[PDB]
């Protein structure tokens, strides 16, 4: 699979808050802090949630927040709903032959 | 709005070549790099190189330098990706991810995805 | 901190229809008011060694030519476009200012584009006549014109004389008279970076419309010599209190005349400062140099990298250096295709306002719209950075006369053949 490592699965409750971790080496995530996250529903094309660690494109809810700490970047969701039962992928810029590398993905159950 | 539509699913026996097309509309095709993303069923996302729709220059990932060739058609606003000598590992769905204004290493609009399977 | 080299700004003041009707078409009172505030402005720029010589007045009487609105940005952009389209083509000058009585939103009294001194579309000023006294009026005249020279609003801890300075922006009970120490360095940096060659040459004494006054270091037509204040005149050939030539002298201030005697005819007085800045020779019977002229527009310049346009050699590389970084470079040809979209930043011409029909550029005119410059210093994303803001939209668009392609230059936002 791809280089970035993510937890296999995570579950929560609608009245709770959750965190998803994305990690890599210094060249992958820690150095160039250009990480972005994607959300994919079953059968649909992935949708962009956040980019540049914490920046967020218009048209999505404020419940999605991103942060970076050392080599690990984390995505946090508060107030789980039916929309959050999907797959989340982490992507970061690499100073190597591959321009951008994705994560292994995680499964979220509400 | 920005819309991307791709060709239908294809079934290819191992050793053949597969060519998929991605049609872009609602924006200037030549102004934005067209990346390609490959997803095996049940696995993570894999990246493939980008094609410059204006000059035609292309970059390839280290895993695909000897396999993929990418071609453009500006007068039709379509992009093509060719994958030769298919192997059974190459069962996956393909998206023609586009870049966007505020970031070049993130993709906002994706095609609906075409499925290519390889088996006897 | 430094005695800056002596520069003359040529200013044209336009009075709005609302302003001229307040005085009930009494043009003499308006002229006297303008002369008084401009005398105050010349007084306050004395430490800067910058002189503001009024060249002409425009009276929009019994009519108006632009849609002056309560929104400062809209009317400022409209007046800038009108100025660059008509006034420069009709009257040679360096800076333009509009005087209006229409109240503006958020109680704004004056607004202008920073760093725009020599720019055609971007040397423009808007001022509201909010004061019954000329001193407080010249306050904001000086504030806005200092904005146009690249000086910004005063940052904290830059107070001058334990009193707010001119660049304060907000009103103060006593109107101050001096700039802050944090403004001399900004002016010097503007001079070093943007190189405003358009204000180096003094205007002809015959072109000045302001009445002559002795001691302002400006030589008007009606006076035979003018060296400045009596306490500053170091030239033995004149006395400021008398404001007349010393007996036995033949010259006062000037460029062609030297050693207090008229130089021989044919001697150079205005040397060549650039590739297309052709030198001029003395007429032989006048202390003033002949009017500054340049080579024909369209000659190659700077190692064939560009074409000269009214004495300047504009190239996209220099504009990229000015906008972003000393190491910037014009972006690849692919990014200029973005101007075909007609997006909120990429366009060629647009209607005045925050909203507006932004016309998409022609396929061959893509390089005469926005300017995209590659710069990897700030962040490696956005390979084709551009500068755009609703306040100063025109900044970031290629200047007229820049070389879109071999044998063609961008004239009126269109890539057209040179020497047509
Ligand atoms: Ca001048
Ligand atoms: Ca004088
Ligand atoms: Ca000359």
């Amino acid at each position: 699979q791809s280089a970035l490592t993510q937890p296999a699965s995570v579950s929560g409750s609608p009245g709770q808050s959750i965190t998803i971790s994305c990690t890599g080496t210094s060249s992958d995530v820690g150095g160039y802090n250009y990480v972005s996250w994607y959300q994919q529903h079953p059968g649909k094309a992935p949708k962009l949630m956040i980019y540049e660690v914490s920046n967020r494109p218009s048209g999505v809810s404020n419940r999605f927040s991103g942060s970076k700490s050392g080599n690990t970047a984390s995505l946090t969701i508060s107030g789980l709903q039916a929309e959050d039962e999907a797959d989340y992928y982490c992507s970061s810029y690499t100073s190597s032959s591959t321009l951008v590398v994705f994560g292994g993905g995680t499964k979220l159950t509400v | 709005q920005v819309q991307l539509v791709q060709s239908g699913a294809e079934v290819k026996k191992p050793g053949a070549s597969v060519k998929v097309s991605c049609k872009a509309s609602g924006y200037t095709f030549t102004g934005y790099y067209m990346h390609w993303v490959r997803q095996a069923p049940g696995q993570g996302l894999e990246w493939m190189g980008w094609i410059n729709p204006n000059s035609g220059g292309t970059n390839y990932a280290q895993k695909f330098q000897g396999r993929v060739t990418m071609t453009r058609d500006t007068s039709i606003s379509t992009a093509y990706m060719e994958l030769s000598r298919l192997r059974s590992d190459d069962t996956a769905v393909y998206y023609c991810a586009r870049e966007w204004d505020d970031d070049d290493f993130s993709f906002d609009y994706w095609g609906q995805g075409t499925l290519v399977t390889v088996s006897s | 901190e430094r005695k800056f080299e002596k520069k003359f700004i040529e200013l044209v003041v336009v009075v709005d229809h609302s302003m001229v009707t307040k005085y009930n078409n009494d043009s003499t009172a308006i002229r006297t008011w303008i002369y008084e505030m401009l005398n105050t402005v010349n007084e306050i720029y004395l430490p800067f060694n910058i002189r503001v010589a009024l060249v002409g007045l425009e009276f929009w009487c019994n009519g108006d030519l632009i849609n002056v609105t309560s929104t400062a940005d809209d009317t400022l952009h409209s007046f800038g476009e009108w100025r660059a389209s008509d006034l420069l083509n009709r009257k040679r000058h360096d800076h333009a200012q509009l005087l209006t009585n229409v109240t503006l939103d958020h109680s704004t009294l004056g607004i202008t584009f920073v760093y725009g001194m020599c720019k055609s579309d971007r040397s423009v000023e808007l001022i509201l006549d909010y004061s019954n006294i000329t001193f407080n009026m010249a306050y904001i005249i000086a504030h806005e014109m200092g904005h146009s020279l690249g000086m910004l609003h005063d940052t904290k801890f830059c107070t001058c004389g334990a009193k707010p300075c001119i660049m304060f922006g907000k009103e103060s009970i006593p109107p101050p008279k001096e700039f802050s120490s944090c403004s001399y360095d900004q002016y010097n940096k503007y001079l070093l970076k943007y190189n405003p060659k358009c204000i180096l040459d003094p205007p002809l004494r015959k072109d000045i419309a302001s009445p002559a006054v002795c001691g302002n270091e400006i030589w008007e037509e009606g006076e035979e010599c003018d060296c400045g204040s009596p306490a500053d005149c170091r030239n033995p050939c004149c006395d400021a209190a008398t404001c007349k030539l010393k007996p036995g002298a033949e010259c006062g201030n000037g460029e062609c005349c030297d050693k207090c005697k008229i130089r021989k005819a044919g001697t150079e007085c205005r040397p060549a400062r650039d590739d297309c800045d052709v030198a001029e020779h003395c007429t032989g019977q006048s202390a003033e140099c002949p009017r500054n002229e340049f080579q024909r527009n369209g000659q190659p310049c700077l190692n064939n990298s560009g074409y000269c346009y009214n004495g300047d050699c504009p190239i996209m590389l220099n504009q990229c250096i000015a906008l972003f970084s000393p190491s910037a470079t014009v972006a690849q040809d692919s990014c200029f295709q973005r101007n075909l979209q007609g997006s909120y930043y990429g366009y060629c011409t647009k209607e005045i306002g925050y909203y507006g029909k932004r016309f998409p550029c022609a396929p061959q005119d893509v390089k005469c719209g926005r300017l995209y410059c590659l710069d990897n210093s700030f962040k490696k994303n956005m390979r084709c950075k551009n500068d755009y803001s609703y306040a100063d939209e025109n900044k970031g668009i290629v200047e007229p006369g820049t070389k879109c392609e071999d044998g063609k230059v961008c004239i009126n936002r269109k890539c057209v053949d040179v020497n047509t």
